[PDB]
């Protein structure tokens, strides 16, 4: 089936890198784009960037400029997110999502999304 | 009184289909038969008889024509096949012990390595020069033993030289009940109706050149720049834009290599660079300063018109991720290069001392992404001199802001169709239906 | 620039209810298509109503929404006890504030 | 078949693969087919009578 | 070691990407698919 998982992660502290996957199934992977959108607790969506699994042509927005780097292995049909230099503001929640089905032809908008993983972060212990 | 109906042959009708095209080309002669089939193509015409038409309107879309999809397929079908009966590099990957260039403190690697022979009981030792980014080590703890890239993955095939991988023009000549219509608009947006349009027996020469981030030998606009795309107030879709002059680049690799062919088998060669007579320097590309910067400011003009009178535009390099569509990927004199590009978008727009750029080589190359299967390619002797019109640019628009009128534009290699789009968009296929009904008064003579 | 919503507006059962929000029209230009997703607390969130006009598969269509001249509209026909989520409208990159349909218990 | 094999994959050369069955984790045991009774023997007699 | 039977485990010589290695693997075959050479009488077995 059409689906996205996930891989939940811990908490980290300030100053650390995290490690975000998304993993996808069924339909091809080497198709269509895959967004990376996250969500604060009790506030607004954000987006963060946009990568083609088809030739790694990346493109995030300038929020998270020079501080996250987006890979894939299309080997095993797996993507990864990489983001340090963290702070104490990045407490939220992390989603991949795709657009593979629709009537209209644009990458805009999109409707399946995965299971999602919160990282949040700590001063101290 | 009441009417009767009449049928009509021959009647001017057309509907919007879609069919397949041969080749075309013209008469020419010479090392020949490239990889582009001339011999089994058309003889195409002395003079093509282009008609013109009058008070005739129909619409067109460039972002969803079907011959780019047609070429794609027959160029990659002919660029497989021109490669069936050619040598295979099985045995190449025996592991190596490579040592480095006695230059002291490097482009390049001297790999000696046992090789068979004819005779099945010998085993000879041969030795070549490889360049770094086709050798991938394989201890790491710490000493060196090399081993080549693709073939942890898929395998690889030579390219025997006897064919020639020069782009030659190539006419798509519809078939026998179709035609072709041509648009003459010098304000063409994209999508619309066109005035001006003309039927031709089929088109000029193409010229099939595979690049990244950088059209080059297309078609020269008229009078003005083009900026063109599907939906402007988007980040997904990659924008086009077609200058009116070309600029000129000379691209330039001053090495003296050699080539040494050595036996792999029972009737198969290999050849490989022997050595490197001369001076040992980087591959390098000029392109004119003053030239490139109107050029610039040209485009910048003609782009402040989708987005205010009054914003503030700035370029930069490309975002990165891979080895293909970060630098400026092209192929001439035989040879594939990789020139970085980040030295021309270096600017910020607000309200005879020549540009260098330096080029990577690579060898074993995935062109045409797929699986399990890598070209080799052979080395080129002597020496190597590419210049180039430079006319084209693929820019995507940007990531998310929250609220500026300093929007900046990143280069980025498109799908490697895009290239036939900025030569493709102007023409349509179309069927005929000469078949019809019309009512006026008729009588027939039953007699 | 953005676009903005109404924190949270009231809603009784069975009575149909309505939400309507659009920022500056030179952005939106009433061709944008904004979409609308639905926010579940603690949960994935799903496509309720894409570029507009018109409703995907899998989701019922006893609400659904519309684009006047110069407002993207959502009526909720029939509300139940199941409209307990929070309303997002999207464009092709910017998002909203939010929404909250809140029942009367 | 009841058995619960397992793929394992091994390289055999530039760009091939192999199958071959793991070692498998289970219960070792003969692989079966059932087929109903009562119904074969009608089945049975009423071919019987069709062929006299 | 199942005590006293329908499928043997076999372990063989095989070749690796580069052309001078040499791995050995192991795997499960089944009693259809394997035929003695020796016969006189120990255990070295072939395809059929
Ligand atoms: C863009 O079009 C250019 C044509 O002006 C083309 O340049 C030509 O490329 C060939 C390829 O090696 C060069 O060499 C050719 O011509 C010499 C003439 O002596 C022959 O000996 C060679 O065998 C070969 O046919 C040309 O010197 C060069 N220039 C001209 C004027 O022909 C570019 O290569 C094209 N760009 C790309 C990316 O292919
Ligand atoms: C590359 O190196 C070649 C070998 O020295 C050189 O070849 C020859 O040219 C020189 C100069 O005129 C002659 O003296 C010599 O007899 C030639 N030998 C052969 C076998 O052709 C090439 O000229 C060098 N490449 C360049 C571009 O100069
Ligand atoms: C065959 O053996 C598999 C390995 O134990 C087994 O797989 C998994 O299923 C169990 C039962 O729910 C999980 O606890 C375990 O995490 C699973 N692991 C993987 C890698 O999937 C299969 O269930 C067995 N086959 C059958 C039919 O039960
Ligand atoms: C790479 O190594 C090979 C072998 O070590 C070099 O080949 C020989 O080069 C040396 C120069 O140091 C000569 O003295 C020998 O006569 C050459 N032949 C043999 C059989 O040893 C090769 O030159 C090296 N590559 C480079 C670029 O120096
Ligand atoms: C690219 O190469 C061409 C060919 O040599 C250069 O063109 C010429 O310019 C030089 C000096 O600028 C003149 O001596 C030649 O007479 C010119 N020839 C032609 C045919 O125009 C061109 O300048 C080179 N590009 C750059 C940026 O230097
Ligand atoms: C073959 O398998 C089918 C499917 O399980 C069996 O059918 C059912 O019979 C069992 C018990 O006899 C019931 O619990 C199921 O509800 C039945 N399902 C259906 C779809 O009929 C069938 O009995 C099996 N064949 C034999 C000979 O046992
Ligand atoms: C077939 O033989 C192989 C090798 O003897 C077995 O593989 C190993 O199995 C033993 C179990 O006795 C383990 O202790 C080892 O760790 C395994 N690996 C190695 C490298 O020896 C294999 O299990 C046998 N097949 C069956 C069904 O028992
Ligand atoms: C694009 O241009 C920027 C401009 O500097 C390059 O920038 C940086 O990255 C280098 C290595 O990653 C660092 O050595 C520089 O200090 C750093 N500079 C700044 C201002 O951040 C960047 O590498 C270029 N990208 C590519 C792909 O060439
Ligand atoms: C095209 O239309 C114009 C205006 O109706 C008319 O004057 C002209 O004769 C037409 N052309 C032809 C070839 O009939
Ligand atoms: C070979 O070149 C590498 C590249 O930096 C260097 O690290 C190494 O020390 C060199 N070794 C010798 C023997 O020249
Ligand atoms: C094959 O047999 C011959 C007999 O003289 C022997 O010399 C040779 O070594 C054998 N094969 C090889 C290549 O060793
Ligand atoms: C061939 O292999 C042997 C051992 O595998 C090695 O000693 C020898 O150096 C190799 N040949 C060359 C030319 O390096
Ligand atoms: C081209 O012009 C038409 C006419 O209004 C317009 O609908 C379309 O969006 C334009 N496209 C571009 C790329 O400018
Ligand atoms: C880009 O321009 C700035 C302007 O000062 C310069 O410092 C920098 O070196 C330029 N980058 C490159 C790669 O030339
Ligand atoms: C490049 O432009 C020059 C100047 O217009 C022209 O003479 C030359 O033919 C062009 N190159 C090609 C390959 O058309
Ligand atoms: C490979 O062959 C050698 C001798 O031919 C043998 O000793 C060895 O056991 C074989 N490998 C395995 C894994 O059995
Ligand atoms: O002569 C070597 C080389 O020179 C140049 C072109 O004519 C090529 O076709 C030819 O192969």
């Amino acid at each position: 089936q059409v689906q996205l998982v996930q891989s939940g992660a811990e908490v980290k502290k300030p100053g650390a890198s995290v490690k975000v996957s998304c993993k996808a199934s069924g339909y091809t992977f080497t198709g269509y784009y895959m967004h990376w959108v996250r969500q604060a607790p009790g506030q607004g969506l954000e987006w963060m960037g946009w990568i083609n699994p088809n030739s790694g042509g990346t493109n995030y927005a300038q929020k998270f400029q020079g501080r996250v780097t987006m890979t894939r292995d299309t080997s095993i049909s797996t993507a990864y997110m990489e983001l340090s230099r963290l702070r104490s503001d990045d407490t939220a929640v992390y989603y991949c999502a795709t657009q593979v089905k629709l009537d209209s032809s644009a990458g805009y908008p999109f409707d399946i999304w995965g299971q999602g993983t919160m990282v949040t972060v700590s001063s101290a212990s | 009184e009441n009417l009767w109906v009449t049928v009509y042959y021959g009647v001017p009708v057309w509907k919007d289909a879609e069919t397949t095209l041969f080749c075309a080309s013209d008469a020419k002669a010479y090392k020949k038969h490239n990889v582009w089939a001339t011999h089994a193509c058309v003889p195409t015409d002395p003079n093509p008889q282009e008609i013109h038409l009058e008070n005739v309107t129909e619409e067109f879309n460039m972002w969803k024509n079907n011959m780019v999809e047609q070429m794609h397929t027959d160029i990659i079908s002919l660029w497989d096949q021109s490669l069936k009966p050619c040598v295979k590099l099985t045995p190449l990957c025996v592991t190596l012990q490579c040592t480095n260039v006695n230059i002291t403190d490097g482009e390049l690697k001297n790999c000696s390595f046992n090789m068979t022979t004819e005779l099945r009981d010998k085993r000879q030792k041969v030795h070549a020069l490889f360049y770094k980014l086709d050798i991938v080590p394989i201890n790491e703890n710490q000493n060196t033993s090399y081993r080549l890239i693709n073939c942890n993955t898929a395998a690889i095939t030579q390219a025997c030289p006897k064919v020639s991988f020069e782009p030659i023009p190539i006419h798509y000549c519809a078939p026998a009940g179709f035609a072709i219509l041509k648009c003459k608009d010098k304000k063409f947006n994209g999508t619309g109706p066109c005035p001006s349009v003309s039927t031709v027996q089929c088109t000029h020469g193409i010229k099939p050149v595979v690049s990244t981030q950088l059209l080059l030998n297309g078609s020269l606009a008229e009078e003005e720049v083009m900026i063109r795309s599907e939906d402007i107030r988007n980040n997904a879709k990659n924008i086009l834009v077609q200058f009116n002059t070309p600029v000129q680049i000379n691209c330039t690799r001053p090495n003296n290599n050699t080539r040494k062919s050595i036996r792999i088998g029972p009737g198969q060669w290999f050849y490989a660079t022997g050595d490197i007579i001369g001076d040992i320097r980087q591959a390098h590309c000029n392109v004119s300063k003053a030239t490139w910067n109107e050029t610039l400011g040209k485009v910048v003009k003609q782009l402040r018109k989708h987005f205010g009178n009054n914003t503030i535009i700035r370029f930069a390099n490309s975002s990165g991720g891979d080895l293909e569509v970060t630098t400026h990927s092209f192929n001439c004199g035989g040879e594939f290069f990789y020139c970085d590009t980040s030295g021309l978008f270096n600017s910020t727009w607000i309200s005879n001392d020549s540009i260098t750029l330096p080029c990577r080589i690579k060898q074993i190359i995935n062109m045409w992404q797929r699986i399990g299967q890598a070209m080799y390619a052979p080395p080129i002797q002597g020496v190597i001199r590419c210049v180039s019109n430079i006319t084209g640019l693929i820019l995507t628009r940007d990531g998310g802001s929250t609220d500026s009128t300093t929007e900046t534009f990143r280069p980025s290699g498109g799908d490697m169709r895009d290239n036939w789009r900025s030569e493709l968009y102007k023409y349509k296929v179309v069927k005929i239906e000469p078949l019809g009904v019309a009512p006026t008064r008729c009588k027939r003579r039953v007699v | 620039s953005a676009l903005t919503q109404p924190r949270s507006v009231s809603g009784s059962p069975g009575q149909s209810v309505t939400i309507s929000c659009t920022g500056t029209s030179s952005d939106v230009g009433g061709y944008n298509y904004v979409s609308w997703y639905q926010q579940h607390p603690g949960k994935a969130p799903k496509l309720m109503i894409y570029d507009v006009s018109k409703r995907p598969s899998g989701v019922p269509d006893r609400f659904s929404g519309s684009k006047s001249g110069n407002t993207a509209s959502l009526t909720i026909s029939g509300l139940q006890a199941e409209d307990e989520a929070d309303y997002y409208c999207s464009a092709f990159e910017y998002f909203g504030g939010g929404t909250k349909l809140t029942v009367l218990s």
